[PDB]
RNA sequence: ACCUCGAUGUCGACUCAUCUCAUCCUCGAGCUGAAGCAGGUUCGAAGGGUUCGGCUGUUCGCCGAUUAAAGAGAUACGUGAGUUGGGUUCAAACCGUCGUGAGACAGGUUGGUCCCUAUCUAUUGUGCCCGUAGGAAGAUUGAAGAGUGUUGCUUCUAGUACGAGAGGACCGAAGCGAGGACACCUCUUAUGCUCCAGUUGUAGCGCCAGCUGCACCGCUGGGUAGUAACGUGUCUAUUAGAUAAACGCUGAAAGCAUCUAAGUGUGAAACUAUCUCAAAGAUUAAUCUUCCCAUUUCGAAAGUAAGAGCCGUCAAAGACGAUGACGUUGAUAGGUUACAGGUGUAAGCAUAGUGAUAUGUUGAGCUGAGUAAUACUAAUUGCUCGAGGACU
RNA sequence: AGCGAAAUUCCUAGUCGGGUAAAUUCCGUCCCGCUUGAAUGGUGUAACCAUCUCUUGACUGUCUCGGCUAUAGACUCGGUG
RNA sequence: CAAGGAACUCUGCAAAUUAACCCCGUAAGUUAGCGAGAAGGGGUGCUUAUGUAAAAGUAAGCCGCAGUGAAGAACGAGGGG
């Protein structure tokens, strides 16, 4: 359940080392962003040879939760930590790679390509 | 919080309407005459036909 | 229109696997078959209800008056009677079951009493706000807001009516709409209904046909399990 | 008001509840409020249902619960319990105590009773 | 009438799975899951330990945790839910019914087998 | 300078809002230098909503990211017997300036006591009494009411109409959401002090082991029932009538013309209903059904046999009342038994190890509330109120 | 001399740079300093401060967003009042 | 008290983290005294053996999620007046 200022990991080849939440999208008072929500970031911590400065502001898709939510087969997938993806304002991301496991629940909302680069989706 | 006004004398018997009592049950003890309250025992020592203490 | 509707008790709440593989949660809801105690047609009395009977019990424990009633209307004897609005398709005398008015899948709507909490905050009550804890807010900060409306004589000069503060919360009647029936079992007068269902369990609880789609059916089958070992 | 008594705490309401029913058990009868009665008598329940065994497992749960008394101290009052008190109720099926009620005290208007136990 | 709470029990005897292999919460599984997009349902191997074995019937649900890319990934289940079926490969020695503490260990953590 | 100086506590912030329409969106419509998309202006409309942050005591403002929108105002510039005291506005001190000096500055800076147990009324609830023309137990109708009404995105209609070309629809259909509300605890979590397990110190149980008291429940990991949300279900429609702006048909008045004068329509989240809840103290006291009663002799006084109350065991209820169940013709509480769920292999013994300890007995032992059976204990072999319908 | 929008600067929330997504507060710099300024001292200064002010790591019910548990009150009964 | 970790607010007020002993390791600056317990990390339980004068210390082994298992113990970093 990552909210509002919400300091979080980064999951592809960008060189986003530490990134936080700057407001979440497609509302008014959503203070809430589920698994495959778009929110907009602000990065806050980069890599010195990255395609992105510090201090940029960019919209980003969320793929690991750590409270996790239910599913509605019955499951209730959750992970350890909070990451993202840093898309380009269609579906595509920023970068070429990504790392770590990926929710499924991106598949109906569209960002197929996250999926096609994800290396293992759950 | 103070009254403004002086509460007269009839207000008060008012409210005090209610602050009246009440008797409790009565019952006469077998085996011996006394009227005990109800569901309790005598002083007479029983309650119905049985032993739960001493004379008194 | 012509509203179909019986009684019953809530015994528990729990789940079932269907088609489509989702989780369902399911309230369970014994229905004993009622019994129609009396028809107020339109003509006798300006208006169509029928008078269901539930609840069946021993003759000892009745009223008199009540238990003559029924001796009188030759029918058994039971402990709750009520009338639904508008249901006409019914005599005096025959029993009714849950299966008997129900498609296994269509919507319903769930009328039940509700349960009691006692005297409860205005927080708890209109989901109000709660004031600072820090910075040494005083001690009465669970109270419901500023009741003021004007001060002055020309404005309000008293709180007005219908306010939202404490009091008495919950044990009223409360409506869930649209809760899918899933199943039937006649052998032991059970009923499925999907949703939560208002009310403590053991209870009495209420079954209408709903109002907002009356008959709008979308059926759901089950998903028996196929795992052998 | 900001400091108080430390109150019926838990620790406090067991502790009662053994006392009472220690005493229960080296005299018979109790003159305590009923709704302590109330409440002590499920404990003297379950440790008179419990010691028809006599197993030394049995004894070390019932030391979990007894206090030493002016009549009996604690094992003198484990001998009484296991050799007298347990054989007297072989064959009833719960129900050894009974709490019946006295009238108020003029203290407290307080509703005594009496938790005892016969068959 | 009267009633039993067991009607719960017996609606829940419908839907119940006849097998349901018998695991503690410190076994390891594989748990193969259905997937149906639009045909030709795939299966999807989740293998890893189990954290706990919490429920009372249709309600019974298990915790199995894994781990991918360094990154520990953990997924609830519903035993007695179709698309679903389970397995044990190994059977490890614990002695907690709900073993919280595995989430807050890296590697070289592992419960031991139990002979 | 008219009320208050024998005191009307004044900025801002928080909580709760209510109201107006000179409308920010959603809704309807006219005109256009309105191709479409997008607009501009004007008319109608107050049902609902009107964001989160940086800086400042800040309103105000600037900025950043959003959303359909980030409305304009009023209510002692709403709201301290609701909170705060950052500012103003006490004594302390310092800077600049002025005063020869005590000192002063809507110039600035640091620190600086915010009282009240609710009498009346208003409101939130919940009760007693009486009343409704006999008493009682139920079932109703519903006069007068209260509550809710927000909206977006994607896909298809369709890259069609329009347009040269980028671009790109009206009308409608489907799916998924945010916010808010009503419930519920099967799932996920929170809590869960007479539950289970591990464990430290100390004093005891004459010692080992095993327990108890205390140390924040001593600490730690779980956790029954219950209470909840961060959890899951539903709702936030649809339809009808009468209308605003507006468009009309016919039709004269005024041989044409003309939406109006007669007649006859279309017409909006506004209004009256459809939805939810409460409701005959609705004294205008409504209706229906069933039960109980017609005596004791000069207005009484027996006053039921329908019922109810007192007392008791309780909880689906609960501040106390009440409500609901049950009082031996009984499963209401407790206990006992069986089970569920939780915890996780009890104690003791045997074997191996020099020893911490390990294995077997053992999925064992234990269990607050959970499910269900069973009169073993507790609800006594009690007292009181309560009927002849008065006249037309 | 020195220092300088300072505890002093009204215009002023001055210009610029640094810090943030965004910074009337902060740090450095610029100097028309209304009226800074040299024993009512001027400028620096290591350590120290229950001193003032700004940024940040960990940290947290301060907060999004309220919820549960136990006591003592509150409430019911007896006594004083 | 899950997820978040100052978004609260006039201000991290309040609350929260660390805390004992032993062992590594400690910068800028300075009036050369200090900074400094700077910062940042590791170990503690029990048994046997070895320890010496006792003990610290060392080796081997065992258990638990956790080993000053409770109780009592400093939260820092950077800049400025
Ligand atoms: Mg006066
Ligand atoms: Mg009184
Ligand atoms: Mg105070
Ligand atoms: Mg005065
Ligand atoms: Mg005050
Ligand atoms: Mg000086
Ligand atoms: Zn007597």
């Amino acid at each position: 359940m990552v909210s509002f200022m919400t300091r979080l990991n980064v999951a592809d080849n960008t060189g986003a080392k530490q990134v936080g939440i700057i407001k979440v999208l497609g509302s008014t008072r959503k203070r809430y962003a589920f698994l495959g929500d778009v929110v907009v970031v602000s990065v806050k911590d980069a890599i010195p040879s990255g395609m992105v400065k510090k201090g940029q502001v960019l919209r980003a898709v969320i793929v690991r939760t750590k409270k996790g939510q239910q599913r509605k087969d019955g499951t209730h997938l959750k992970f350890d930590d909070n990451a993202c993806v840093l898309i380009k304002e269609d579906k595509s991301p920023r970068g070429t790679r990504i790392f770590g496991p990926v929710a499924r629940e991106l598949r109906e909302r569209g960002y197929n390509k996250i999926l096609s680069l994800a290396v293992e989706v759950v | 919080a103070v009254q403004q006004r002086r509460s007269s004398k009839h207000r008060r018997d008012k409210r005090r309407s209610h602050d009246a009592l009440t008797a409790q049950a009565l019952s006469v003890c077998q085996k011996c005459g006394k009227k005990k309250l109800f569901h309790r025992v005598c002083s007479c020592g029983m309650y119905g036909d049985l032993r739960v203490k001493k004379a008194y | 229109m012509e509203i179909r509707g019986i009684f019953g008790v809530k015994v528990g709440m729990s789940q079932v696997f269907t088609t489509n593989n989702e989780r369902l949660p399911i309230t369970v809801i014994y229905c004993e078959p009622n019994q129609v105690a009396g028809v107020k047609t339109e003509a006798k009395d300006k208006y169509s209800a029928t008078l269901l009977s539930f609840d069946t019990v021993e003759n000892k424990k009745l009223n008199k008056p009540q238990q003559g009633f029924f001796e009188k209307n030759n029918l058994k004897p039971t402990k709750h009677l009520q009338e639904i609005r508008n249901m006409t398709g019914f005599e005096m005398g025959q029993q009714i079951t849950p299966q008997n008015l129900f498609q296994v899948g269509e919507y319903v709507d769930v009328s039940a009493i509700s349960k009691g909490r006692g005297f409860t905050g205005a927080i708890k009550r209109w989901n109000f706000k709660i004031g600072p804890l820090g910075h040494g807010a005083g001690y009465p900060h669970r109270f419901q807001g500023s009741v003021q409306a004007g001060r002055g004589g020309a404005s309000a000069q008293r709180v007005f009516k219908g306010k939202k503060m404490s009091g008495h919360y919950g044990h009223e009647k409360v409506t869930v709409q649209n809760l899918r029936i899933v199943g039937f079992d006649e052998a032991n007068m059970l009923v499925l209904v999907s949703g939560a269902i208002a009310g403590p369990e053991g209870g009495v609880v209420l079954i209408r046909t709903a109002k907002k789609k009356p008959g709008v059916v979308k059926p759901i089958e089950l998903a028996v399990q196929t795992e052998k070992a | 008001s900001y400091i108080n008594k430390p109150g019926k705490t838990s620790a406090w309401r067991v502790m009662t509840v053994r006392q009472q029913v220690s005493a229960v058990l080296a005299y018979g009868k109790i003159e305590t409020t009923l709704k302590k009665a109330k409440n002590t008598q499920k404990r003297l329940d379950k440790l008179i249902t419990l010691a028809k065994v006599d197993n030394f497992n049995n004894r070390r749960q019932v030391k979990k619960w007894l206090l030493n008394t002016n009549l009996f101290d604690v094992d003198q009052l484990m001998d009484h319990l296991f050799s007298k008190v347990a054989p007297k109720y072989e064959k009833t099926p719960g129900g050894y105590s009974r709490v019946l009620k006295l009238g108020p005290r003029r203290g407290d208007a307080t509703e005594m009773a009496i938790l005892q136990l016969t068959d | 009438k009267i009633n039993k709470q067991a009607l719960i029990d017996l609606v829940e005897q419908k839907q119940l799975k006849a097998y349901v292999p018998e695991f503690s919460a410190g076994d390891e599984v594989n748990v193969a899951i259905k997937l149906k997009e639009k045909e030709k349902v795939r299966i999807q191997n989740f293998t890893g330990t189990v954290l706990r074995r919490r429920g009372k019937g249709i309600s019974e649900t298990f915790i199995v945790r894994k781990t991918t890319d360094g990154i520990p990934i953990e997924k609830n289940f519903q035993i007695h839910n179709p698309n679903i079926s389970i397995e044990l490969k190994r059977r490890g020695k614990v002695r907690r019914a709900y073993i919280s503490y595995m989430r807050e260990r890296s590697g070289k953590a592992a419960k031991i087998k139990e002979r």
